[PDB]
RNA sequence: GAGCUCCGGCUAAUUGUGUGCCAGCAGCCGCGGGAAUACACAAGGGGCCAGUUUAAGGUUAAAACAAGGCAACGGUGUUUAAAAACUGGAAAUGC
RNA sequence: AAAGUGUACUUUAUAAAGUCAUUGUAUUGCUUACAAAUAACUAGGCAGUUGGGUCGGCUGCUAUACUAUAGCGCCCCAAGCCUGAUAAUUAGCUAGGCGUAACAG
RNA sequence: CAUAGGGUUUGGUUUUUGCCCAGCCUUUAGCUUAGCGUUAAGCUUAUACAUGCUAGCCUAAAAGACGGCGCACAGGUGCAUAUUUUGUAAGCAUGUAAAAUA
């Protein structure tokens, strides 16, 4: 998307919309921070969040 | 012609740099003392000067004076192998924009051609 | 209006001049590309036959 | 800076003036094409069209240029010169002399050192 | 300036709007370089199908709204968009047959001297064109 | 530094502090004076000087040094102060101006009578 | 002709008397402890001149875009890294 | 229009004129883009807020452009808009002008 | 019409960094000062103000503005304002539209 856009490319009028390049590029928000945690607990929540195939 | 150098030199003895760059005859000396004193034995009577650098000891600032100097070429090195005629030809130099803007004068009609 | 009128049909001929010089380019380093291509193509079809030996 | 004035008032008249550009008593004239309602010396201008030096020389003459060309275009356009300036048009040729009322009143006696204290002290 | 803009679309979520981004350079004087900036742009979208990625053309216009004055005249790129069923049946293509080493090299030469067969064609006629 | 360091504020000017803060950059100020007394000096000197403290009408108090020989200054007394520091008392960064309101010049001084504030003998 | 200022060095211009780390001078380095061209006075001399000498501001005597350092002191514990800037590369599999 | 018009006003054995009132081909214009000091020990801001539809937006008296600045205002509908944003400190701006070989200040 | 350096850090030398001085421009303070002509100018307070003055002229439905024209011009300041402004550039439909000349 780059600097200038807001939201992911190939988004059709009817087509929904989320937040998750809002939260990668404006991360510096407080909204969007977490706690600190072990390697495992941070990795395998993004690991699951890319492959809609692993329960 | 005997009062100035060729062209521009810049020469780096250790600790030092000196520049010089030619005048137009008559101009005149722009220096510090020390140069002044060394320029008249020499004979230049039309240049600009100028030293920077770990000027504290005078014998090295002396010696990148010499120095400068010697690393001049002139027109006639070699001539004979370019099979040319190196001719002189009167040109007169020009100053930057700033200098013509702050004294409100315009430059040689050469370039002012539009 | 006379002269504005000329630099239009002036200009006009100059852009159709630029594309040609332009289209010619592209298709010279196209050219020499795909000629490349094939060359490394008819290496690869001796190192298949000369594999398919191995195995 | 002083870029000139393109568009004509609406609500006003343009004239012809005379701009005081002179010295202590040494005075000297610029004439220029300004709004009739503004500062003497102000900086919008149409068109800045001659000057004139009112003193005598050692000819005996006074000095007087003037746009030819661009004195005819303002007086076409309405521009409306002052008294003083038909006094110069009229008596250079450009257009007739323009008549004056009679006059009744007695001039005054101390015209030039009415105004001025310092002949006044020796006086 | 400001009458004519190309940028890509970045925000098609309103009805018969989009948000067009732009790039351009500004001189500094000091350190004599140009500095790359960006800006965000609102224009008016009739036929309100715009997809996001798109590359459109935006001309100067009346004002419209409070913070859009701007009309979409054309489009230069398409975006992309994942279809599922022709990504089908291209998989099944694939899956369909399998060639040996020997087989799939022929063929990828073959391919490729077609193909350079028919440029040769075109770079002769645009020669004889000059 | 890289092109973008210099674009995002990479340069920024040396800042110099003034000599003598107190003046808020006027060339004097006038004060009343709360104590006069001596203090010694550092090494490798040895005198009494003499020095008062002054506030000033902004409401600063500082240490000003009293130049010549002899003065008549008590407390309550309106003087007028300029800059100039003695190097070898520590913290005087001022000194008042002699021959002014309450502080008198120097008697029987001959030489440098303007920098004490003495007249030219008219006998 | 008339005043103001200065005469150890940077910086053009010296002798005498008084004082004795006291009185004082001082833009910087510094002078004064009984033999002071640096303090005070007299004479002589230098500079500018109806002006002259302090104090306080702008800018210059390259703060470094033309043009500085991390080798006197400064590179941060390491790695991963969808902004920005710059810009093609030699990866994967099997006993 | 440095003009025309009048059951109008003023001066004349000398008269040309001015004064007052009224009249213009649409009868006095809106919008957008770029640049311009510090500032993160200011990180979230906005709900008429972002966009769409009906209605209103007066001071008349050529004809069309399907209504021809605008959340400028009411009602309704959809959730969007900004993110070195928002909040602070300092200053009237342009320019003549003063220093500098220039750049800069 | 075109770029000048010097002093200083006390075993010596080399090297790095800091400090001070010489120019031009602008206001006050000390001492001192005859006259005439003239250029450019009034650099701190949007602190509080005695007194005089700065915009009036003309005409008349019964000797009088109530009417006409000006005060929409000049002169003063920089409180506020980081953009509401300032400095620039760009955009805004039509053969100006009717009528037998049959
Ligand atoms: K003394
Ligand atoms: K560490
Ligand atoms: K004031
Ligand atoms: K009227
Ligand atoms: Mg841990
Ligand atoms: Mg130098
Ligand atoms: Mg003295
Ligand atoms: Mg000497
Ligand atoms: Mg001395
Ligand atoms: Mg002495
Ligand atoms: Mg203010
Ligand atoms: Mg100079
Ligand atoms: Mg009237």
């Amino acid at each position: 998307p780059g600097x200038x856009x807001x939201x992911x490319x190939x988004x059709x009028x009817x087509x929904x919309x989320x937040x998750x390049x809002x939260x990668x590029x404006x991360x510096x928000x407080x909204x969007x921070x977490x706690x600190x945690x072990x390697x495992x607990x941070x990795x395998x929540x993004x690991x699951x969040x890319x492959x809609x195939x692993x329960x | 012609r005997g009062h100035t150098v060729y062209h521009h030199v810049e020469h780096h003895f250790q600790r030092v740099k000196v520049t010089l760059s030619p005048r137009t005859s008559g101009w005149g000396l722009r220096c510090s003392n020390l140069f002044y004193e060394l320029c008249s034995l020499a004979g230049i009577r039309d240049l600009t000067v100028d030293v920077s650098g770990a000027t504290r000891n005078k014998f090295f600032v002396a010696k990148a004076f010499f120095d400068a100097l010697q690393k001049q070429t002139a027109p006639h090195d070699g001539v004979e192998g370019t099979g040319v005629y190196v001719k002189e030809v009167v040109r007169r130099p020009v100053v930057n924009l700033g200098t013509y803007r702050n004294n409100g004068t315009l430059p040689p009609k050469e370039y002012l051609a539009t | 209006e006379v002269a504005a009128e000329q630099a239009k049909v002036a200009f006009a001929e100059q852009k159709a001049a630029a594309e040609h010089v332009r289209r010619q380019a592209a298709l010279e380093e196209l050219l020499r590309k795909t000629e490349i291509e094939c060359q490394l193509a008819m290496v690869r079809v001796g190192r298949a036959q000369k594999a398919e030996e191995t195995g | 800076m002083n870029n000139l004035l393109t568009q004509l008032p609406k609500h006003d008249l343009l004239k012809i003036k005379l701009v005081r550009w002179g010295f202590n008593k040494k005075p000297f004239y610029v004439l220029s094409v300004m709004k009739r309602r503004q500062a003497r010396n102000s900086g919008n201008r149409y068109e800045d069209i001659g000057w004139w030096d009112p003193s005598p020389h050692q000819d005996g003459n006074s000095h007087f240029g003037i746009k030819f060309d661009r004195v005819k275009y303002w007086l076409s356009q309405g521009a409306v010169p002052t008294e003083k300036v038909y006094g110069l048009f009229g008596q250079a040729g450009i257009i007739p002399q323009k008549p004056a009322p009679p006059k009744y009143k007695p001039a005054d006696g101390n015209a030039d050192t009415k105004w001025r204290p310092e002949l006044q002290k020796n006086l | 300036g400001g009458f004519e803009f190309v940028g890509k679309v970045v925000s098609n979520r309103m009805q018969k709007g989009v948000v067009v981004a732009v790039n351009y350079v500004v001189w500094i004087p000091k350190y004599k370089v140009y500095e790359r900036r960006t800006a965000r742009h609102m224009a008016h979208d009739e036929g309100n199908s715009c997809v996001i990625g798109d590359i459109v053309r935006i001309q100067q216009h009346r004002k419209l709204s409070k913070n859009k004055a701007y009309v979409v005249v054309s489009t230069l790129k398409h975006a992309d968009v994942y279809n599922a069923k022709q990504a089908a049946v291209l998989n099944t293509e694939r899956s369909q047959n399998k060639l040996g080493r020997v087989e799939y090299a022929e063929s990828r030469l073959s391919e490729v001297q077609q193909r350079l067969l028919k440029l040769r064609e075109m770079y002769q006629k645009e020669l004889a064109l000059n | 530094l890289t092109v973008g360091q210099l674009l995002r504020g990479g340069r920024t000017k040396k800042v110099r502090r003034s000599k003598s803060p107190a003046l808020e950059q006027c060339p004097y100020k006038k004060g009343i004076c709360l104590r006069v007394y001596t203090t010694a000096p550092k090494k490798p000197n040895s005198a009494n000087r003499k020095v008062c403290k002054v506030q000033l009408s902004n409401g600063y108090k500082v240490l000003a040094y009293i130049p010549g020989e002899g003065h008549n200054l008590q407390e309550h007394s309106i003087v007028l102060v300029r800059g100039g520091r003695t190097k070898d008392l520590p913290g005087v960064k001022y000194k008042v101006i002699r021959g002014k309101y309450d502080c008198a010049g120097v008697k029987g001084r001959k030489t440098s009578r303007s920098k004490y504030g003495v007249k030219r003998p008219k006998e």
